[PDB]
Formats: C-alpha cells, structure tokens, sequence
C-alpha cells in the first residue's frame, strides 16, 4: 500500500502550463498621435 | 478585462490607446504647445511713413 512518495517528489512537480495575456497596448504598434495628442486607433482592430 | 466596444469608442469608430491599456503601464499625455513669441524690435519698429 506504500506510495513511495518522497518529500522532493511531492513538493516539487512539473509546473502547470498557463498563458499570460499582456495588455493590447503593448501588442499594438505605435503611431504618431492625432491633433488632440491621444493615439487613436480603430475600435474593430483591438487585439487580445 | 476589456470593456464593451461602445464604451471604448469615441463615437466615430476610433478609440485611444489609454483606454485599451488595462495594465496602465502605457501613457498618451503628449499634447502640443506652440512657440508664442515676438521681440520688441520687430513689434514696435514697423515700417512707417507720414505726409510732409
């Protein structure tokens, strides 16, 4: 019935795979601003 | 999370990068300031003429 579970094997395992999503502002390539000083981009081209 | 398209839109199909930056790391505070300046010599030594 012994599971042969050492402390190192139980405590340290292969970490789970996960996806970290950076903000779309970093994804989107910069462009010169408009007259108001804010960088305006199309709403339908917003990445994720 | 990202908000709805209607809130993000200006009302013409465009949105600013500050509203899409959910992490707040990016900034867009870059207005424009003109060079308002003229000296005394140009201002008050204008070409003049008068009748004799």
């Amino acid at each position: 019935v012994r599971d042969f579970g050492t402390t190192h094997s139980e405590s340290y395992k292969v970490p789970p795979h996960r996806v970290r999503r950076v903000c779309p502002a970093s994804q989107l390539a910069p462009r010169p601003p408009s007259v108001d000083g804010h960088y305006k981009l199309s709403v339908y081209a917003i990445p994720s | 999370t990202l908000h709805t398209i209607s809130s993000l839109d200006y009302g013409d199909g465009r949105t600013c990068v500050c509203r899409i930056c959910v992490c707040g790391k990016h900034r867009c505070t870059d207005p424009k300031l003109p060079f308002f300046g003229e000296t005394t010599y140009r201002d008050e030594y204008v070409p003049k003429s008068t009748v004799r």
